[PDB]
C-alpha cells in the first residue's frame, strides 16, 4: 500500500533513555520509523557483485539520520563501518517456545 | 550514402585482394556503396584530403577506417575528422582499435576494442576461478594505470569474495637511477599471484629484472594486459611459457568478418534512423564550415548508434565507444613459445579448454611433486561431493574444490 | 631460498667478504628489519675494528 | 599609461555599413576586461551600443539586435563597431572603454569620436 | 648542425620576439656547434589548416619544438589539440606555453605535448595547503561535469585523503545547469560551512546568483574559488570576501616565450652532444615509420632543470609543470581584488594585507556549524 | 520509386552532325548518370560515368555535363558502325528509367 | 562470366512465362533486366539483389509479376503477365561490382524475344 | 547463523521459512505455526513473562551487548558512552529497568 508517513506515539525503553540523554547532552532530536521493519545486514541490490545495508544500516548510512537509538547487537561486521557506543545492556541470545 | 574503407600502410593486402568481393548488406532500409581505397603509405595529409573529398562529394556517413599498427593518436587525428564530420568513424585495427582508449568527451569515433575496466575484470574473474585470492598489483608510469588501479580496487572492495592485494606498484621505468630502488620493492613480492600493466617494451625489460631476480620461476603467475602482447604474430621468444595474457580474437575474428560487421552496425545505425525519424543526413558543403544545426541529429545518431540490436546478437556499444559485450581471448606460451588459445570470455561468461591449470611453468628439472595428483571416492560421511555455490565460485570453507572427472561417454 | 626463510631470527656461518655482500642482499629483501635478529660467530666480526659499513 | 585611440570614416553614404575604430595601445589589453561601446547623442544621453568580452560575448541594446556587430583582430590590437540603421539623424559622438572585472570602474575612457551623419 | 624550431603564432609582434628570444639563446646559452632556426606559421580560423600546414611546412622542415600560445578565442580549445595529435603522429615533442586545459594534461593521449604553465587542476594542490593554513577540516566541494571537473576531484580528494581531513561531500553539475538553487541546498543542509568552488564563467555567475537568493552569502558560509570564476563576468553576481587565486606571472607571455626558447635551446644541445640521435622526421609525405627518439628527448625534457630561468628557478615536474610557483590568494574586498598572501612554493604566507571574509565577516571564523 | 522521363524522341543528325540527349529526372540525381546504345537485336555498350567518364575501346566521339537533376548527353563525329539507340540510368532509388530515344542517319 | 537468355515467349496472351538468364562469379551480384518497346525504349521489369531481397517492379508492370532467383544455377525466374500489348525484346543485365547497390554494369546478356 | 561455517544446515533450515518482523513470529509460535524461535534474551524474557503462554528454554549464547551506533564521525561518541557509564553507575539504568 501506499507507505504514508503517518503520525504517532512512541515510548518505551529506548525513548526513555533518548529523552535522558537528550535531556542530559544539551541536544535536540526527532524521531522515525525504520521504512522496511529491518535491523540492517549484508544483502546484493540489483544484482550487482557488491553487497551493501538495507533498511536500518543502509538509513543510517546514507546519513539521512545520525544515530540510532534501538535494539542494535554489536558486531565485527557492524563495528567496521559504524561506530556503537558502550552497550546499555547485556543480553544473549536464547529460544522461545510453547509453554 | 556509401561506406568508405580505407588500406593505409601496411594494411592487411591479402584480406582485401580477395575479400573486396564477399559484400552481402541487402535485406535492409539503406544500400550504401562499398568504396574501397588504398594508400600504401603512411601519409596523414592523404588520407585527410581523402576524406575531405569524401565529405565534399560522397555523402557518405559511415566509414569503416579499416587499417593498423600504430599510433592511436591517428584515431585521435580520426577524432579530429569526427569533431568536423560527426560521422561515427570505427576502428578496426592498431591505431584505430586494439590501442585506443580513454577517448575524448566530443568523440564521435567509436571501436569494439573492450575497456580497461573490461579486460581488468575478465582477468579478476580469471583468477576468480582459480582460487587466486592472493594478488600483487605491479603497473609502470604508463598514463592509463591509475583509472586501471581505481577500477580493481573498486572491484576488490566492491565484492564479498575475501581478495587480498599484497603492495600496488607504481614503476617509474624511464628513470636512470630509479631501477637502483626498483629492485628494493620489486624482490619484496613474495606473492605468486601478480598481476602487471606496462607496455610491450617495458615488458621485455620488467621481465629481463624480473627473470635475473627469480620472479619467473615455478609457482609465480603473470597477468598482463593486450598492450604487453603488442603484435602477437612477432612472438617475443625470450618471454617465459607459462605466461597467460589476454587478447582480442585475432586470428578467429578475421578482418574481413570485422568491416562487414562494421558496415552492417552501421546499416542498422541508419535503418533506425530512418525507422524512427526518416530523413537521410546531408554532408556538409566544404571542409571549412562550421556547424551545429546536427546536434538534436548527432548524439542522437550515436543514440540509434549506441542501441545496434542487429545480427540477433544485441551488441550495443558502450556509452564510450565500446561494447557492452566484449569477446575475449585468453592465451598462454607453447613449449615452441607460440601463443594459442586457452580461455574464451564471451557473454559473460569465462570457460577454458584445458580447465586443470597445466603446470607450463619453466620446465625444471624432475622434483619433489610438492603438488600431487590425488584421487577420491564419494561414500558418505568420508567423501561428499556437491553443486559449487554459482556466487562465491566455491562453498564452505569446510569444502574443497574439487573437479569431478567426467570421461565422455560417447563424445 | 633467502626469500623462502619465514623465521625472524636467523644464524648465519660465512666469511666476512660474502657476509657484506648478502647483509645488503638481506637489506633489499627486508630482512635486515628491526623484529630480526642475525647471529654470527667469531670469524664474521673479523677485527673489532675494521667494521663493515653493511652490518 | 595605457590609452585608447578612435578614428573613423567621417563621411557617410546611403546603404552603408559604418565602422567605428578604436585601438588599446601602451599595454598588450587584448585578453583581458570587457571592451565596451557607446553612443552618445547631441541631447547628452547614452546608451551602450556594445560590450565583447575576449571570448565574443557581445551584447547591447535589443533594438537594434541586427544592426550592430562586432568585429575584434587581436593582430593590429584593433577593434570596429559594425554599425547600420545609420539615417541623417544619427549624428552623435560614439566612445570605445574597458570593463575592469568586478565592475569595479569605467576608468580608462576613449577620448571620443563625432561621426556626424548628413 | 641545422635545426629547426616551429612556432604557431599570428601575433607578429610576439613573432619578431620570439625570433629576437632565439637570437638571444643562441648567443648567451652558447650554439656554436647546433644552429636553431625558427619558423612562424599564422593561427588561422579552423583547425583543418593547422594539420594541413603544419605537417606541409613545419614536419616537412623536420622541426622539433612547435611554440604555440592559448587559441585566439578561448571557445575553441580544441585548436592546439590537432597541433598536439600531428606532434603525436610521429612523436614530436612540442611545447605549449600558455595553455592550461586539462585535456592535454593526460599523457596517454598527449604524451608528446608539454605545457611550461601549471593546468587549472594545479590550482586544487594550493587550496589543500591553503586549507593547512587554517585549519578547516570540514569543507563543501562543488565541481562541473568536464575533463577538467574530472581532473580537479580527483586530484583535490587524493590529496585530501593522505591527511585524514576528508572532503564533506562534493557537487557535480553539468555545465549550463538552467538552476542549481537546490543543489545548493542539500549543500547548505551539511554541516560544513567552507566551500570549494571550480567551473567556468556562465556557472561560476548561476552558482553565485544561486548562492544570494536563498542567503548563503551571508556570515559563516567561506566561499574559496580559483581563477576562472574572478574572470569574466560573475563578479557582476557574485558577492564580496570571494578567495580566488592568482598564478604568477602566466598571463605575460612574453617572458615564457624567451623561458620556452631558453629551455628548448639548452635541453636541444645537451641532448644532440650525446648521442647518435635519429635526424627529426623527414616529412608529411613519404614517411612509413614514426620518430622514436621522441620519449628519449621528453626524458631530457623532465631532467632539463632550467634553473638558469628568465623569470626566476623554472624547473620542471615529473610531469611536464612548473611546481614551487608564487601563488598569490586574491582576497576581493569591496569588488576590488586585493595580494593578500604570497605562496613561494614552500607555504601559503599571507602578506600584511587584511582579508575580508564573505559575509561581511573580519576575522577567522569557525569551518562548521554543529546541528 | 521514382521516375524519370527522358526526350525528346529523335537523334536526326547527318555523318558527323551533333545532337545532344538530356537526362532528367523527378528527384534530384547529384550527377547520377550512365549512358547506353544498342543496335535494334544486338545489345547495350556503355558510354558515360559521373562525370562522363568514357570507357576504353569507346572513342571520345561522346561528352556531356549537367548537374544536380538534369544532365546532357552530346553525341558527335559518329560512324555509321554504331547505328543505335542511346538511354540514361539513374539509381538513387534501387533502379529508374526513362523514355529514351533512337538514332536514324539522313 | 557470361550471360546467356532463356525461356522467351508469350504463346498465351496476357499468360505467365517463366525467363531465366543463365551465368558463367556472379554468387555476389544483383540482378535487373530489361523490356524493349516497339519504341525500343530500355523499360526495367523487376529488381532483386544478390540475396534475393528487395523484390519491387517500376510503376509499368506493377501487381501481376511472381519474382526470385537462385544464385546455385546463376539463374532468375520471373513470369511475365502485363507483356501482352508487345512484341518485347528482353535482355538480362548483372550490375557490376556486385553488392546490395546498384552501380554501371557492363556484363549484360545475349538477347531472346517475347512475342503475342 | 549465516557465519557459523559448520552450522550452515542450520541456515538451511530457516531460510525457507523465516519471518520479517518480531511480533508476527511471536503471533505464529503462540498459534503453534512455528515450532520454535531465536532471537534476544531482552526481548524474549520479557515476552515470556507478560502473557505466560509461551517461555524460554535453554542457556543464552553469543553475550553481547545493545548500543547506541552513530556515524563514526561524529564528535558525540566520547560523552555518549561517558553518559551511558555515568546511568549505569548511579543507578537509572536500574530504575529504568524496575
Ligand atoms: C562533552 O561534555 C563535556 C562536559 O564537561 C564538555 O566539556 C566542556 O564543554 C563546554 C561546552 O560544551 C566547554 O565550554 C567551552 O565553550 C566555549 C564555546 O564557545 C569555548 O570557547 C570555551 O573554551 C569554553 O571552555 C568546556 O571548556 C568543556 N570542558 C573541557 C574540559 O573541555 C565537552 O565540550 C563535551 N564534548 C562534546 C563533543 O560534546
Ligand atoms: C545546552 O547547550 C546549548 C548549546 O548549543 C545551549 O544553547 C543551551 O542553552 C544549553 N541549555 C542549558 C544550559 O540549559
Ligand atoms: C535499446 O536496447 C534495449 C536493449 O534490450 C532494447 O530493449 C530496446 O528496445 C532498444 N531501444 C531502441 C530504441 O533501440
Ligand atoms: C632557417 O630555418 C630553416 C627552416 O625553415 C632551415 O631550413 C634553415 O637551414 C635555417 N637556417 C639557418 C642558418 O639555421
Ligand atoms: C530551479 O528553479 C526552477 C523554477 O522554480 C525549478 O526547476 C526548481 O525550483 C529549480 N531547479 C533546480 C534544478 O535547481
Ligand atoms: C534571508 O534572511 C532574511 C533575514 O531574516 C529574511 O527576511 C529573508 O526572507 C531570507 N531569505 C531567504 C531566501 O531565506
Ligand atoms: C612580461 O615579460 C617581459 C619579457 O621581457 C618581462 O619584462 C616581464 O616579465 C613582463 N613585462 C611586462 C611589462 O609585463
Ligand atoms: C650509436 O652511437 C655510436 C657512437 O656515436 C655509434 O658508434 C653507433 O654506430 C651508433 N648506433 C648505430 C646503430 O649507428
Ligand atoms: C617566484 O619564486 C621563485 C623562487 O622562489 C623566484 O626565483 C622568482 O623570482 C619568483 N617570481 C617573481 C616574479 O619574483
Amino acid at each position: 500500500s501506499p507507505r504514508h508517513t503517518v503520525p504517532q506515539c512512541c515510548y518505551g525503553f529506548c525513548i526513555d533513555l533518548l529523552i535522558k540523554l537528550a535531556r542530559t547532552m544539551n541536544f535536540t532530536y526527532e524521531v522515525h520509523l525504520v521504512a522496511d521493519g529491518k535491523f540492517g545486514t549484508q544483502e546484493r541490490v540489483n544484482n550487482s557483485n557488491k553487497k551493501e545495508w538495507n533498511g536500518m544500516m543502509g538509513e543510517l548510512l546514507s546519513g539521512q539520520a545520525d544515530m540510532i537509538v534501538a535494539p542494535l547487537t554489536i558486531n565485527n561486521e557492524r563495528a567496521q563501518y559504524i561506530e556503537f557506543s558502550k552497550p546499555f545492556k547485556y543480553q544473549g541470545l536464547t529460544i522461545l517456545v510453547k509453554k | 550514402i556509401g561506406i568508405a574503407v580505407i588500406l593505409v600502410g601496411t594494411s592487411d593486402e591479402v584480406a582485401i585482394k580477395d575479400a573486396h568481393e564477399k559484400d552481402d548488406f541487402h535485406h535492409l532500409s539503406v544500400v550504401p556503396r562499398v568504396e574501397l581505397v588504398a594508400m600504401n603509405e603512411t601519409d596523414p595529409k592523404s588520407i585527410i584530403t581523402r576524406i575531405c573529398d569524401l565529405m565534399s562529394d560522397r555523402k557518405i556517413q559511415g566509414v569503416v577506417f579499416a587499417d593498423d599498427t600504430d599510433q592511436e593518436a591517428i584515431a585521435q587525428i580520426l577524432d579530429f575528422i569526427s569533431a568536423q564530420t560527426l560521422t561515427p568513424i570505427l576502428g578496426i585495427h592498431g591505431g584505430s582499435s586494439m590501442i585506443m582508449a580513454d577517448k575524448d568527451e566530443s568523440s564521435m569515433f567509436f571501436q569494439f576494442g573492450p575497456s580497461i575496466e573490461q579486460q581488468a575484470s575478465v582477468m579478476l574473474n580469471i583468477m576468480e576461478e582459480y582460487d587466486w585470492y592472493i594478488f600483487s598489483i605491479v603497473t609502470t608510469y604508463f598514463p592509463g594505470y591509475q583509472d586501471f588501479v581505481n577500477k580493481i580496487r573498486s572491484t576488490i572492495e566492491n565484492s564479498f569474495v575475501g581478495w587480498e592485494l599484497e603492495e600496488v606498484l607504481l614503476l617509474d621505468m624511464s628513470l636512470d637511477d630509479g631501477d637502483s630502488k626498483i629492485q628494493n620493492q620489486l624482490k619484496k613480492l613474495q606473492s605468486p599471484i601478480i598481476l602487471l600493466y606496462c607496455t610491450k617494451e617495458e615488458a621485455t625489460y620488467i621481465f629481463e629484472v624480473a627473470n635475473s631476480v627469480g620472479l619467473t620461476g615455478y609457482g609465480y603467475t603473470w597477468i598482463v594486459p593486450s598492450l604487453v602482447a603488442g603484435d602477437t604474430d612477432t612472438v617475443p621468444s625470450e618471454f617465459p611459457t607459462g605466461l597467460i595474457s589476454v587478447s582480442y580474437d585475432e586470428w578467429d575474428y578475421g578482418l574481413p568478418a570485422r568491416v562487414r560487421d562494421g558496415i552492417a552496425i552501421i546499416t542498422t545505425a541508419a535503418s533506425d534512423m530512418l525507422s524512427e525519424h526518416s530523413f537521410i543526413p546531408e554532408p556538409k558543403s566544404s571542409c571549412y564550415n562550421t556547424h551545429e544545426k546536427r546536434i538534436y541529429q548527432s548524439n542522437m545518431l550515436n543514440r540509434y548508434l549506441i542501441n545496434v540490436t542487429f545480427e540477433g546478437r544485441n551488441l550495443s556499444f558502450s556509452e564510450d565507444g565500446y561494447q557492452m559485450h566484449p569477446k575475449l581471448v585468453i592465451i598462454l606460451l607453447n613449449k615452441e613459445r607460440k601463443w594459442e588459445r586457452v580461455g574464451k570470455w564471451k557473454d559473460k561468461s569465462l570457460q577454458m579448454k584445458y580447465y586443470v591449470w597445466p603446470r607450463m611453468c619453466p620446465e625444471t628439472e624432475e622434483q619433489e611433486d610438492d603438488h600431487l595428483s590425488i584421487v577420491t571416492l564419494e561414500e558418505a560421511p568420508f567423501v561428499i561431493v556437491e553443486s559449487v555455490d554459482p556466487l562465491s565460485g566455491t562453498c564452505m570453507r569446510n569444502t574443497v574444490p574439487c573437479q569431478k572427472r567426467i570421461i565422455s561417454e560417447n563424445k | 631460498q633467502l626469500k623462502k626463510i619465514h623465521s625472524s631470527v636467523i644464524l648465519l656461518y660465512c666469511s666476512k667478504d660474502e657476509a657484506v655482500l648478502i647483509l645488503s642482499e638481506a637489506r633489499s629483501l627486508g630482512l635486515t628489519g628491526y623484529d630480526f635478529f642475525w647471529i654470527v660467530p667469531s670469524l664474521v666480526s673479523g677485527n673489532t675494528e675494521l667494521i663493515p659499513k653493511e652490518f | 599609461d595605457v590609452q585608447l585611440q578612435e578614428s573613423g570614416p567621417g563621411l557617410v553614404k546611403p546603404s552603408q555599413s559604418l565602422s567605428l575604430t578604436c585601438t588599446v595601445t601602451g599595454y598588450s589589453i587584448t585578453s583581458d576586461y570587457a571592451w565596451n561601446w557607446i553612443r552618445q547623442f547631441p541631447g547628452n544621453k547614452l546608451e551602450w551600443m556594445g560590450y565583447i568580452s575576449y571570448s565574443g560575448s557581445t551584447g547591447y541594446n535589443p533594438s537594434l539586435k541586427s544592426r550592430i556587430s562586432i568585429t575584434r583582430d587581436t593582430s593590429k590590437n584593433q577593434f570596429f563597431l559594425q554599425l547600420n540603421s545609420v539615417t541623417t539623424e544619427d549624428t552623435a559622438t560614439y566612445y570605445c572603454a574597458r570593463l575592469y572585472y568586478g565592475f569595479y570602474g569605467m576608468d580608462y575612457w576613449g577620448q571620443g569620436t563625432s561621426v556626424t551623419v548628413s | 648542425k641545422i635545426v629547426n624550431i616551429g612556432a604557431v603564432l599570428s601575433t607578429r609582434k610576439h613573432e619578431q620576439m620570439f625570433r629576437e628570444a632565439v637570437n638571444q639563446a643562441n648567443k648567451r646559452h652558447g650554439s656554436w656547434k647546433i644552429q636553431l632556426n625558427a619558423t612562424s606559421v599564422t593561427h588561422k580560423p579552423n583547425a583543418i589548416q593547422m594539420a594541413l600546414s603544419v605537417c606541409e611546412d613545419l614536419i616537412s622542415s623536420q622541426v622539433y619544438a612547435i611554440l604555440v600560445s592559448h587559441p585566439p578565442t578561448p571557445n575553441d580549445h580544441f585548436t592546439p589539440t590537432p597541433v598536439s595529435y600531428t606532434a603525436g603522429f610521429y612523436r614530436i615533442p612540442v611545447l605549449g606555453l600558455t595553455t592550461r586545459m586539462s585535456i592535454y594534461s593526460d599523457k596517454s593521449i598527449h604524451l608528446s605535448f608539454l605545457r611550461t604553465v601549471p593546468p587549472y587542476s594545479h590550482q586544487s594542490s594550493v587550496w589543500f595547503e591553503m586549507m593547512r593554513v587554517y585549519n578547516w577540516n570540514h569543507i563543501i566541494l562543488l565541481v562541473s561535469d568536464d575533463h577538467e571537473g574530472r581532473a580537479a576531484q580527483k586530484r583535490l580528494e587524493t590529496l585530501l585523503e593522505e591527511r585524514e581531513s576528508k572532503a564533506e561531500k562534493v557537487l557535480q553539475f553539468d555545465p549550463g545547469t538552467k538552476n542549481v538553487t537546490a543543489l545548493l541546498m542539500e549543500a547548505r543542509e551539511l554541516e560544513a560551512r567552507v566551500i570549494i568552488l571550480s567551473a567556468s564563467e556562465d556557472d561560476a555567475a548561476t552558482v553565485y546568483r544561486a548562492a544570494a537568493m536563498l542567503n548563503m552569502t551571508g556570515s559563516g558560509y567561506v566561499w574559496l574559488v580559483g581563477e576562472r570564476e574572478i574572470s569574466g563576468n560573475a563578479l557582476r553576481y557574485a558577492p564580496d570576501g570571494i578567495i580566488g587565486l592568482q598564478l604568477i606571472n602566466g598571463k605575460n607571455e612574453s617572458a615564457h616565450i624567451s623561458d620556452a626558447v631558453g629551455v628548448v635551446a639548452q635541453a636541444v644541445h645537451e641532448l644532440l652532444e650525446k648521442e647518435n640521435i635519429t635526424d627529426p622526421p623527414r616529412g608529411c609525405v613519404g614517411n612509413t615509420n614514426i620518430w622514436k627518439t621522441g620519449p628519449l628527448f621528453k626524458r631530457v625534457l623532465m631532467s632539463s632543470k632550467y634553473a638558469d630561468g628568465v623569470t626566476g628557478r623554472v624547473e620542471f615536474n615529473e610531469d611536464g609543470d612548473r611546481k614551487f610557483a608564487n601563488y598569490s590568494i586574491m582576497n576581493l574586498q569591496n569588488r576590488k581584488l586585493v595580494q593578500v598572501g604570497i605562496y613561494n612554493g614552500t607555504h601559503v604566507i599571507p602578506n600584511d594585507r587584511k582579508i575580508i571574509w564573505p559575509g561581511g565577516e573580519t576575522e577567522k571564523p569557525r569551518g562548521y556549524q554543529m546541528s | 520509386d521514382i521516375q524519370m522521363t527522358q526526350s525528346p524522341s529523335s537523334l536526326s543528325a547527318s555523318l558527323g552532325g551533333k545532337v545532344t540527349i538530356t537526362c532528367k529526372a523527378s528527384q534530384d540525381i547529384n550527377k547520377y548518370i550512365a549512358w547506353y546504345q544498342h543496335k535494334p537485336g544486338k545489345g547495350p555498350r556503355l558510354l558515360i560515368h559521373y562525370t562522363s567518364s568514357l570507357q576504353p575501346g569507346i572513342p571520345s566521339r561522346f561528352s556531356g555535363s549537367g548537374s544536380g537533376r538534369d544532365y546532357s548527353f552530346s553525341i558527335s563525329n559518329l560512324e555509321p558502325e554504331d547505328i543505335a539507340t542511346y538511354y540514361c540510368l539513374q539509381y538513387d532509388n534501387l533502379y529508374t528509367f526513362g523514355g529514351g530515344t533512337k538514332l536514324e542517319i539522313k | 562470366v557470361k550471360l546467356q537468355e532463356s525461356g522467351g515467349g508469350l504463346v498465351q496472351p496476357g499468360g505467365s512465362l517463366k525467363l531465366s538468364c543463365a551465368a558463367s562469379t556472379f554468387s555476389s551480384y544483383t540482378m535487373s533486366w530489361v523490356r524493349q518497346t516497339p519504341e525500343k525504349r530500355l523499360e526495367w521489369v523487376a529488381y532483386i539483389s544478390n540475396g534475393g531481397g528487395g523484390t519491387y517492379y517500376p510503376d509499368t508492370v506493377k501487381g501481376r509479376f511472381t519474382i526470385s532467383r537462385d544464385n546455385a544455377k546463376n539463374t532468375l525466374y520471373l513470369q511475365m503477365n502485363s507483356l501482352k500489348e508487345d512484341t518485347a525484346m528482353y535482355y538480362c543485365a548483372r550490375p557490376s561490382r556486385g553488392g546490395s547497390s546498384y552501380w554501371y554494369f557492363d556484363v549484360w546478356g545475349a538477347g531472346t524475344t517475347v512475342t503475342v | 547463523f549465516r557465519r557459523q561455517v559448520e552450522l550452515s544446515t542450520m541456515y538451511r533450515h530457516m531460510e525457507k521459512h523465516n519471518y520479517e518482523s518480531a511480533a508476527e513470529a511471536i503471533q505464529a509460535v503462540r498459534d503453534n505455526k512455528l515450532h520454535a524461535f531465536i532471537w534476544d534474551s531482552a526481548v524474549l524474557e520479557f515476552e515470556a513473562s507478560q502473557k505466560c503462554d509461551l517461555v524460554t528454554t535453554g542457556e543464552l549464547f553469543f553475550r553481547s551487548g545493545f548500543g547506541i551506533g552513530m556515524r563514526k564521525d561524529s564528535p558525540w561518541k566520547q560523552n555518549v558512552s561517558l553518559s551511558i557509564l555515568k546511568s549505569h553507575e548511579n543507578g537509572f539504568m536500574e530504575d529504568l529497568d524496575k
